[PDB]
């Protein structure tokens, strides 16, 4: 999900955007 | 952009400047 | 004058102490 | 009415925040 | 709530919801 | 006290209140 | 207009900084 | 006099942070 | 009324997500 | 002009943020 | 002042404090 | 640099002033 993407790993710009409506 | 981690809160505050007019979605559930 | 964008940086930032474990959606 | 309205032109307890959550 | 972690200022930001309308009281000394 | 606590255990809502005057 | 509780925000996380190793009471 | 107001209503330095702690 | 010193402190939050890796300069 | 007049008096994207980094 | 650890976006939100009047310059290249 | 100094290793007040202009 959300924290599985992003803390773990790398996270970009263009797909933390993928988060929004 | 910054492109390596981002935790905690941070995590809650960078989806707010990168929606920004949109809003966020956020669901930790395992 | 009180800011709709500054403001909701403590929204978001209180959500995520409040909610916690269940989650939260936003829309501004 | 709204999170943006009733915790922004007025302060919010913790019980009012758990209104707004998932 | 969030159960789970809460250290460095989000330690101390907290206890301001928390609280609010009473004030902390935060001592760290080991 | 506060840090040990909650830093390095899990922390509680209604306790973390403890700490209010 | 300037607000009481959201500029007490930062106040609290300034103190953090500030005081530190010492510690310190907020009363608002 | 007071953090609160000293501090919101006009900006402060390191030092008068100082004068506040513990 | 909307102020200097505040609304700065999430400007250079802000820049450390935006910049990222290269760098920036502030002066108020 | 300036990020400073720019961002605080009126809303700024993650654009505009990019206009002033190094 | 706080004598141990300051990393994340709290390193350069401690910037803005102790410069203030000055402004700050943040360059992590390696 | 600024985060080799402080986030690797004990960080002071009147240094971390050495990276204001
Ligand atoms: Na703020
Ligand atoms: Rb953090």
């Amino acid at each position: 999900g959300i924290v599985e993407q992003c803390c773990t790993s790398i996270c970009s710009l263009y797909q933390l955007e993928n988060y929004c409506n | 952009f910054v492109n390596q981690h981002l935790c905690g809160s941070h995590l809650v505050e960078a989806l707010y400047l990168v929606c920004g007019e949109r809003g966020f979605f956020y669901t930790p559930k395992t």
